[PDB]
């Protein structure tokens, strides 16, 4: 009833979780490990092309 | 009894009285809809957005 009284900004704060993490779960947990080594190609060939 | 009365029922002066009475009424309802409430200044002082950023390293 006194809740215009107090200040519990402090005992309720924003979480600091980062929902970037659960986005790439959920494109791992979709994606297959093959496309995964494929990835691995992908960057290794990109290293190669920014190489050359 | 005075007030056992007939003519007592349909009053024009009480009529009269209701009259003036709930014409000031009406021109005085914008001087009683003027009480503050501190519902908005406490929604300002405690709504906090999320001010994380985002770091995928």
């Amino acid at each position: 009833e006194e809740c215009m009284f107090k200040d519990t900004r402090l005992d309720v704060l924003p979480p600091q979780v980062n929902p970037l993490n659960a986005i790439l779960a959920q494109h791992t947990a979709q994606t297959p490990v093959h496309r995964s080594l494929e990835k691995r190609l992908w960057t290794e060939v990109r290293a190669t092309a920014v190489s050359e | 009894l005075i007030p056992v009365s007939l003519v007592d029922l349909i009053n024009i002066n009480i009529i009269f009285y209701i009259l003036l009475l709930y014409t000031l009424l009406l021109f005085f309802i914008p001087l009683f809809l003027a009480s503050i409430n501190y519902t908005y200044h406490y929604i300002y002082k405690y709504y906090n957005y999320n001010y994380n950023f985002i770091n995928n390293n």
